């Protein structure tokens, strides 16, 4: 088996050209055909490239695909970006049994200024601890493009268990916000020195931290 | 054109069973492998299963082996997914897809159905509990402060949220919900306010959950 | 400074041009054996006088010096024997080096390294890889072909023509061999790595790739999949569920790519010309000059009878036994090499046939069979000569079999019906070159008779003059959608009036004679005076044949005729109905890297709609891969006009091939030669 790794997000301005790559973790990218899908919000995926670089009937010639054996990767390239090309894009291949999808890339067609997220990390409320629960809440707002990664850390420990994160969505001011949560027991809460929410946007990471022993 | 119409999705409790169907038209069904592919809310595409044109080669994602069974019926132009031993992480939109390839054992999905939704939860209807997200004890009195409401553990969707019975709308954002491993939903709503309003202006979120017929108000107060 | 390499310049473009491998779409170094290539190697100093350089080349997973799959060689004065490296000049730290492989080197991908002995020390570095091919430009290579124009046709041409049809109507299809297209050479090399000979004993297999007899044999075996490992799944059933109708392919490229990308899993589905076209790509790509040969009325004799049997019933049905003993056509390949195993007179063209499978006798292909040897009936010589000889020489024995009584009786023996109009594409044009005189002595010659008896050596009872003779003739136009109009002509040759009963049937068939369905039958009784000639009309409507007619467009017509107290006479003819015409037009000059608008034109001739309409187009040097264009359903008698662009990458005369398919016409072909300006 293998995995396909795509960038989390890419942006470009209208009329420009963008490329999204897809890296195969083992075996050659050229061993099996690569497809690309576009998915708009609320829609099923549609195919935009098949057999590495062939364009389905009715996909525009602005869409092309390629394979780069140097980097073991496939790429989708969209020339002449239009606002409607903004979508999630997935690559896909297979070995002789199993189908593999890449993680997906959000393509933003830039139409407002880039804007770094504001981050606030809330510790568990005393009301919730009194109910013998604890939730750390990391709220992220006023960012553009609408793509972020969120990581959690308890002291020296990266944390995924008990984590839920929302996909970014538009605020009433046309920028984006996202939320992340870490559920833990009050004992876990009280037995770490500190917890951090780390937000990465356009390659820059912000960190917010709270501690059971400190006012935040 | 090609049509794939899925059915059989719904709410089901962990441990129990569903059976999905997909009926195809507008191509020669028996020429092509067919697939189930699924997408959890806010997440990527995960392939579930493939059946070959002649039904004689089947493959399953590791995540579903032992539990799910794919089949097809030529005479009915239909594809089926028997889903046993469901777990809340099987929650997802389940797409039926037709394979692109004619006459080779390569795989790609040229046509996708709109999907049937599967939600695995043992939850009954249940009103949320609302917890304050208290604004920072550290906030520039010439800057701004975030405060909020955590709307926890409700079922089913949806919830709506207002601030100060809808008097406060500037700076408000209510997030989309997350479905927890518990099978209950949570969301938050936040408002960014003037740091100097803290401790004089009152902040109450109004949380409406029509399915439980409950409105919950939560006054959110600055901490020390 | 301990001696070491800094860079190596392979001079790829120059070497490929000298080696006649510059056309492959690839950035790799691709060489031909037995011929030198020049590299520049930059060291870190000038050469020290104590020190030593060796090159190491190897091919395959178990390389061996005694097997010629590994070689270790210093800078030297050069060599016939083996691999050699000559230092042509030193300029500072840069070495101009001429490296050569022997004419007997195994073909395939090699690695080269350099081992440096210096200061009582040894280094080693991988320098790179390259591909080594057969060398038909080199007079000491077994594949040497001396004539420039023939070498260009038989190695360097990526567009081809395969003759099809029957002895009554020879047509042709275009075939994109496409050996220079991206990844095709590498996939053809992979055929060798996917053989059972490779899985079982890779060291022997690789070492054997010095011999074009071995490579041609392994290649031919791999094309028609006899397990789950070959390139194409064969299918002569008329039913192509799960796959492509064999007639819808236009070239080897799509097939070989689909094969590779599927994990070397068989592509569905091929018949004999599909295998031959694909095998031809492989052979030309590896440097074995080769061409595609079609035989009309090709006999399938696995019994070494030099005869086949065909069965009819008294009601005029072809029976299943022997219905495919004599293919209307059968396509194979010839490759060009000497036969060290046979001797100087058996060199030149060698039959390689991917089609045959007889698992009981270990046959996964036939050949190489010296055509010279076939023609002289030297059928004891390796390989598969009795089968090949028979394909072009067998007698046809017609039997009646009566299922009610279970009686069988021999009706006629006919010589000279099999092996006709043996055809290949001309050098430099689309004309049909007849090569029957290469496989056979002239019809009813002493030589022919001597050769047949010689070959036979190495491997009631009465004779009638029947009263009635018959002949089926075509009236008017044979085309799918139009009614089929035939006449059975009978003539009485006896001294008295005779009464003849005629039972007639018409079966849709696959071109090999696989029976699909009865679509029409008739009978007639008539009296004919001496010399009287009578006509019985045969009319088969569209509605009658439409449901069972296959992409072959073929129908088998049989009339068994019987006068009291005389042996039956069997009159028969396989007819081919024309597809409706599909036309392509280039609307402006074709030029490299300039869009060229091309127009497809099609008129639906049916009084019903045609749906699921796809136009598929390809052509090496014109399009990358293939275009598939969804065409709107056409109503009855409606016309279609599809515009599309190609974008040529290479100049000269190129070949554009188009397949149009819908629910009622599985594979309508069109082709165009397009002159592409630079």
């Amino acid at each position: 088996n293998f995995m396909l790794t795509q960038p989390h997000s890419v942006s470009e301005s209208p009329g420009k050209t963008v490329t999204i790559s897809c890296t195969r973790s083992s075996g050659s990218i050229d061993s099996n055909y690569v497809q690309w899908y576009q998915q708009r919000p609320g829609s099923a995926p549609t195919i935009v490239i098949h057999e590495d670089n062939q364009r389905p009937s009715g996909v525009p010639d602005r869409f092309s695909g390629s394979i780069d054996t140097s980097s073991n990767s496939a790429s989708l390239t969209i020339s002449g970006l239009k606002t409607e090309d903004e979508a999630d894009y997935y690559c896909q291949s297979y070995d002789p049994s199993n189908v593999v999808f890449g993680g997906g890339t959000k393509l933003t067609v830039l139409g407002q200024p880039k804007a770094a997220p504001s981050v606030t990390l809330f510790p568990p409320s005393s009301e919730e601890l009194q109910a013998n629960k604890a939730t750390l809440v990391c709220l992220i707002s006023d960012f553009y493009p609408g793509a972020v990664t969120v990581a959690w850390k308890a002291d020296s420990s990266p944390v995924k268990a008990g984590v839920e994160t929302t996909t970014p969505s538009k605020q009433s001011n046309n920028k984006y916000a996202a939320s992340s949560y870490l559920s833990l027991t009050p004992e876990q809460w009280k037995s770490h020195r500190s917890y951090s929410c780390q937000v990465t946007h356009e390659g820059s990471t912000v960190e917010k931290t709270v501690a059971p022993t400190e006012c935040s | 054109e090609v049509q794939l119409v899925e059915s059989g999705g719904g709410l089901v409790q962990p441990g129990r069973s569903l059976r999905l169907s997909c009926t195809a038209s507008g191509f020669t069904f028996d020429d092509y492998a067919m697939h189930w592919v699924r997408q959890a809310p806010g997440k990527g595409l995960e392939w579930v299963s493939r059946i070959s044109w002649n039904s004689r080669s089947i493959a399953y994602a590791d995540s579903v082996k032992g539990r799910f069974t794919i089949s097809r019926d030529s005479a009915k132009n239909s594809l089926y997914l028997q889903m046993n031993s469901l777990r809340t992480e099987d929650t997802a939109l389940y797409y039926c897809a037709k394979d692109h390839y004619l006459g080779s054992d390569s795989y790609g999905m040229d046509v996708w159905g709109q999907g049937t939704t599967v939600t695995v939860s043992s939850a009954s209807t249940k009103g949320p509990s609302v917890f304050p997200l208290a604004p920072s004890s550290k906030s520039t009195s010439g800057g701004t402060a975030a405060l909020g409401c955590l709307v926890k553990d409700y079922f089913p969707e949806p919830v709506t949220v207002s601030w100060n019975s809808g008097a406060l709308t500037s700076g408000v954002h209510t997030f989309p919900a997350v479905l927890q491993s518990s099978g209950l939903y949570s969301l938050s709503s936040v408002v960014t306010v003037p740091s100097s309003s803290l401790g004089t202006q009152t902040y109450i979120c109004n949380v409406n959950h029509k399915p439980s017929n409950t409105k919950v108000d939560k006054r959110v107060e600055p901490k020390s | 400074a301990a001696l070491g390499v800094q860079s190596i310049n392979w001079q790829t473009a120059f070497n490929r041009q000298a080696h006649h491998t510059d056309k492959f779409s690839s950035q790799e170094l691709i060489l031909r054996r037995g011929q030198n290539f020049q590299v520049l190697m930059i060291m870190n100093k000038g050469l020290g006088s104590n020190e030593r350089l060796e090159f190491i080349v190897s091919t395959g997973p178990y390389p061996s010096e005694s097997a010629m799959t590994k070689a270790v060689f210093p800078l030297s004065n050069g060599s016939s024997g083996g691999w050699s490296a000559v230092l042509q000049a030193s300029n500072g730290n840069t070495l101009t080096i001429s490296i050569s492989s022997p004419a007997s080197a195994p073909i395939g991908r090699y690695t080269m390294a350099l081992q440096i002995f210096s200061q009582g020390g040894i280094s080693s570095v991988k320098l790179g890889t390259f591909i080594l091919l057969f060398n038909p430009w080199l007079n000491v290579d077994s594949v040497f072909m001396g004539n420039h124009a023939e070498r260009e046709e038989y190695v360097q041409e990526d567009a081809g023509i395969i003759f099809v049809g029957s002895t009554n109507r020879i047509g042709m299809i275009g075939w994109n061999f496409g050996q220079f297209e991206e990844d095709i050479l590498s996939i053809c090399l992979s055929i060798l790595d996917r053989s059972l000979n490779f899985r079982r004993d890779a060291a022997t297999d690789v070492a054997s790739r010095n011999d074009p007899k071995y490579v041609g044999r392994v290649l031919s075996a791999m094309i028609n999949s006899n397990d789950d490992n070959g390139v194409l799944a064969g299918n002569w059933s008329g039913t192509y569920t799960g796959g492509r109708d064999p007639r819808s392919w236009n070239g080897s490229v799509e097939i070989l790519k689909n094969w590779k990308k599927s994990g070397f899993s068989p592509v569905r589905y091929g018949q004999c010309w599909v295998f031959a076209g694909t095998l031809n790509t492989a052979l030309r790509s590896l440097g074995i000059p080769s061409r595609v040969i079609t035989n009309f009325n090709s006999a399938h004799d696995t019994d070494r009878n030099l005869s086949v049997d065909v069965y009819y019933d008294p009601m005029g049905n072809p029976l299943d036994k022997g219905s495919d003993s004599v293919w209307n056509f059968h396509v194979w390949n010839e490759g060009w090499f000497v036969r060290s195993d046979l001797g100087p007179s058996y060199g030149g063209w060698q039959v390689l046939d991917a089609t045959p499978q007889e698992r009981s006798q270990g046959v996964f292909q036939c050949g190489p069979a010296s055509v010279i040897g076939v023609r002289e009936g030297d059928v004891q010589l390796n390989f598969d000569m009795p089968f090949i000889f028979a394909e072009v020489n067998a007698d046809r024995i017609t039997w009646l079999y009566d299922n009610t009584t279970g009686k069988q009786w021999k009706n006629s023996v006919n010589s000279h019906t099999i092996g006709r109009y043996i055809s290949t594409k001309a050098v430099g044009s689309n004309a049909r070159m007849d090569v029957t005189d290469k496989y056979k002595y002239p019809e009813g010659s002493d030589q022919e008779r001597q050769v047949f008896q010689k070959a036979l050596g190495k491997l009631e009872t009465e004779e009638q003059e029947p009263s009635i003779i018959g002949k089926l003739k075509v009236a008017g136009m044979l085309a799918v959608g139009k009614e089929v109009n035939l006449v059975l002509l009978l003539k009485n040759l006896s001294r008295d009036t005779k009464t003849v009963t005629v039972n007639m049937t018409a079966w849709t068939i696959i071109y090999n004679g696989t029976l699909v369905h009865e679509v029409w039958k008739d009978s007639a009784t008539m009296s004919l005076d001496p010399e009287e000639e009578a006509e019985h009309p045969i009319k088969i409507s569209y509605a009658q044949y439409e449901k069972y007619l296959k992409s072959d467009n073929m129908i088998r017509i049989t009339a068994v005729c019987k006068v009291p107290d005389e042996s039956e006479v069997v009159v028969e003819r396989d007819i081919i109905l024309d597809n409706p015409t599909l036309t392509l037009e280039v609307l402006n000059e074709a030029r490299v890297r300039k869009p060229v608008n091309v127009q497809m034109l099609f008129s639906n001739p049916l009084d019903e709609p045609v749906r699921d309409c796809v136009l598929m187009v390809e052509g090496s040097g014109l399009l990358l891969g293939n275009l598939k264009i969804d065409v709107p359903t056409l109503g009855p008698k409606e016309g279609s006009r599809v515009r599309f662009d190609i974008l040529p990458s290479r100049s000269g005369t190129k070949q554009l091939l188009a397949d149009f398919s819908c629910n009622k016409f599985p594979a309508i072909k069109a082709m165009l030669s397009i002159d592409v300006a630079e």
